[PDB]
């Protein structure tokens, strides 16, 4: 039985709120191994948060993570928590458990944000090579898959990473470059998922 | 307790496929432990929007599932990740990481991409769709496809006039296939702006261009 570190899920969150989340061990005994914790900020690299030892129960924080932040543990349940305090937009970060260098949880991804839950609206980018898209514009959280073709048209996509607006909402467009004496013959449709807000829009993008 | 340094370098880098990549990561204080003469160092791999992974522990112990073109060597104060022959899915971050005296460290990465041969982008320009507009804001998209390397310069005018503030560009992993990189430039204006004007160019500079690209709209055709 190999060693298991199950995170809780995705965490959307407002400033000024609180946030726990839990790592859920096995496959070991628990009180062997200290818990470690790893904070990833987007693009950025990774910071060490410090460590809980799971016999005692003392935490040990790294210098930029006193004061909002805590771990903590029910051991009797082979669990650790990590909670944040009074965010911040800054605490965005996707945070690891591991047991050192060696284990690590597949991490969870904190959204903190004054934004509110909103579906996507799809505007076409009208079109020997031509090219097309689609603006998927003002959702929130991420993040929307976009296809094309219902996943048959694949080879000349690009979906580009989304972008945060001032108004605290995403934006991104997809493209793709298909032979321009298709344009008469082959429909293309993008087919827009976003989940959080559960919309679904397929959109024909057509030449003008 | 005792604060250590990791200095990764270079910080990025660009290999031509198959052939060697070398990255250093040096340490403050030397990471050898004379009990047990191990280098408490280690490294991972990070590829664009994933969780890191364990290449080689101790130093130079190559993790089971990691290739062999993997190699960890150094002693002491210096490190050194060694990938004899660079492969496209080898697009990623390496961080080194050190164990030795808490708080743990890790270095501030070092970014490798594929080197291809230089390409110019393909220049698109997209108007307004008519059903944008009806709510009162106008996105006008530029696109620079497929192209090498990742350096480019995009600006828009309006009837000529430098924009400055209202736009925002987006750029694709590198490819796996061709090793290229797109980008987006989305120029935002309101409704109003938008038909103030006749005139939407987007002006793209690239090393695979002679000269600096123009394509360009006149609002209504
Ligand atoms: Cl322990």
């Amino acid at each position: 039985l190999q060693i298991q570190l199950v995170q809780s899920g995705p965490e959307l969150k407002k400033p000024g709120e609180t946030v726990k989340i839990s790592c859920k061990a096995s496959g070991y005994t628990f009180t062997d191994y200290s818990v470690h914790w790893v904070k990833q900020v987007p693009g950025k690299g990774l910071k060490w948060m410090g460590w809980i030892n799971t016999e005692t129960g003392e935490p040990t924080y790294a210098d930029d993570f006193k004061g909002r932040f805590a771990f903590s543990l029910e051991s009797s349940a082979s669990t650790a928590y990590l909670e944040i305090h009074n965010l911040k937009n800054e605490d965005t970060a996707t945070y690891f458990c591991a047991l050192g260098w060696l284990h690590w949880g597949l991490g969870t991804t904190l959204t903190v944000s004054s934004a509110s839950t909103k579906g996507p609206s799809v505007f076409p980018l009208a079109p020997g090579t031509a090219a097309l898209g689609c603006l998927v514009k003002d959702y929130f959280p991420e993040p929307v898959t976009v296809s094309w073709n219902s996943g048959a048209l694949t080879s000349g996509v690009h979906t580009f990473p989304a972008v945060l607006q001032s108004s605290g909402l995403y934006s991104l467009s997809s493209v793709v470059t298909v032979p321009s004496s298709s344009l008469g013959t082959q429909t293309y449709i993008c087919n827009v998922n976003h989940k959080p807000s559960n919309t679904k829009v397929d959109k024909r993008v057509e030449p003008k | 307790r005792l604060d250590i340094q990791l200095t990764q370098s270079p910080s990025s880098l660009a290999m031509s496929g198959g052939q060697k990549v070398t990255m250093r990561c040096k340490s403050s204080q030397s990471l050898l432990n004379s009990r047990n003469e191990r280098n408490y160092l280690a490294w991972y791999q990070q590829k664009p929007g994933q969780s890191p992974k364990l290449l080689v522990y101790f130093a130079s112990i190559r993790e089971s599932g990691v290739p062999d073109r993997f190699i960890g060597s150094g002693s002491g104060t210096d490190f050194t990740l060694t990938i004899s022959s660079v492969q496209a899915e080898d697009l990623a971050d390496y961080f080194c990481l050190q164990h030795y005296n808490t708080p743990w460290t890790f270095g501030g990465g070092t970014k490798l991409e594929i080197k291809r041969t230089v390409a110019a982008p393909s220049v698109f320009i997209f108007p307004p769709s008519d059903e944008q507009l009806k709510s009162g804001t106008a996105s006008v998209v530029c696109l620079l496809n497929n192209f090498y390397p990742r350096e480019a310069k995009v600006q828009w005018k309006v009837d000529n006039a430098l924009q400055s503030g209202n736009s925002q560009e987006s750029v694709t992993e590198q490819d796996s296939k061709d090793s290229t990189y797109s980008l987006s430039s989305t120029l935002t204006l309101s409704k109003a702006d938008y038909e103030k004007h006749k005139v939407y160019a987007c002006e793209v500079t690239h090393q695979g261009l002679s000269s600096p690209v123009t394509k360009s709209f006149n609002r209504g055709e």
